[PDB]
């Protein structure tokens, strides 16, 4: 999930 | 189907500038005991992961992918990417590994961690092969982005039309990079035969980096099972993507 | 220092002729977790023996020291079997042709613990080869590139003799690259197309390396769970990795 | 061992 956060922001 | 990504319009010189411009920030690390050394390298890795997510977003073509495929590619390639930067950084430090400007470890310092020496030696060997070829930074940056797009490209979790669409796009960016590698080489004066030979010589090193990354993942997994690796969430997260 | 190996004077066409000639013989095979593993492992052990003789006919391999020759086969045998498998499976979508009389379905891999993931990579490799329209002359170049390339950075020896061996290996590797390119120009690819396909074929070698590293892991586990009563040559090769 | 014999055979 962190990866996902960083990729969208 | 989307219209062609703007990333396929770039000339060779434009790809190079985009990859140079995207390089992540240089970082500095924060005797050694098994737990203390692994602490330094793992802390460097997790901070570098954060900047790798932003470097990825500036590699041409990467942002065109679905987020899910973007996550797959980073999960598969993160350790190879850290490893190739490491080998790059260490090219001018024979026998040593420059994890950071202020953290140059001797091969023997790898013996302080169970199993690390073998890893260090392959990392060092890669490092000498790059010195032997006089690997250029423009060539290095092309190889790091080929790694990010190629390593997870055959394990996408799907067979949908959309996945064929993504894979085909990833192979076209990969073809632009190849063209960019060939163009740096021609501009440097190599003959045509020299250019084809150097391209293969650099791509074959990618099988060795994949291998270093698969053993490092195993090694990193073991360390996580023996309770040595600090709880770094982004680094921990990425580790589980392989288990 | 040794005088130049005769393998570096071959032309593109002669290199191709020598790798086609050296192809090993086609073999036929002889399900429970133990039973399936029995058939693949039994096929692998027999193939390994013919792999030792295919290796001796790849130009430049016999010039190396026995010790280096041992090292190169130890690092690449699994990738060698894997690439021949993917090749043989290109025209059987969804299946892995271990042998003419032994075509397994993707689901049949679920019969072995941890195998389906391996099959899936294997099948994917296979689809990618179908999509490129991989030719056999290209395939022989790539299987030989795997024999010389995979153990070249791990000799763990820093002797003048070692530098001499690696330099010899990189020169045969360069002859193979040249052959790859010649096949491609002979087929009418454009210069840009030839450089594109050479990269496309070499990057698949990273995936193959990967399949091989997971297969060794899995092979090791199968040996530790006593699911397969592994034979000598195959057991021997597995120990080289662990 | 076996690898050796086969390589010299
Ligand atoms: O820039 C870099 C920063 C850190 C590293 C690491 C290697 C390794 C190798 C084994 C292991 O268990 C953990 C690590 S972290 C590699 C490159
Ligand atoms: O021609 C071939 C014969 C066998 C194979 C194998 C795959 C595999 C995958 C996992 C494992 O534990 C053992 C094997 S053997 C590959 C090619």
């Amino acid at each position: 999930k962190i990866l996902h956060r960083l990729l969208q922001d | 189907s989307k219209k062609n990504s703007l990333a396929l319009s770039l000339t060779a010189d434009q790809m190079v500038s985009a990859l140079l411009d995207a390089e992540p920030p240089i970082l500095y690390s924060e005797p050694f005991s098994e737990a203390s050394m692994m602490g330094l390298l793992t802390n460097l890795a997790d901070r570098e992961l954060v900047h790798m997510i932003n470097w990825a977003k500036r590699v041409p073509g990467f942002v065109d992918l679905t987020l899910h495929d973007q996550v797959h590619l980073l999960e598969c390639a993160w350790l190879e990417i850290l490893m190739i930067g490491l080998v790059w950084r260490s090219m001018e430090h024979p026998g040593k590994l420059l994890f950071a400007p202020n953290l140059l470890l001797d091969r023997n310092q790898g013996k302080c961690v169970e199993g690390m020496v073998e890893i260090f030696d392959m990392l060092l060997a890669t490092s000498s092969r790059f010195r032997m070829m006089n690997l250029q930074g423009e060539e290095f940056v092309c190889l790091k982005s080929i790694i990010l797009l190629n390593s997870g490209v055959y394990t996408f979790l799907s067979s949908t039309l959309k996945s064929l669409e993504e894979k085909d796009h990833i192979h076209r960016v990969l073809d632009k990079i190849t063209d960019t590698l060939i163009h740096l080489m021609a501009k440097a004066g190599l003959t045509l035969q020299q250019q084809h030979q150097r391209l293969a010589q650099l791509l074959l090193i990618l099988s060795h980096i994949r291998h270093m990354s698969n053993k490092g993942m195993e090694h990193l997994y073991s360390m996580k099972c023996k309770n040595v690796v600090p709880l770094y969430d982004l680094l921990l997260e990425m580790l589980d993507a392989h288990r």
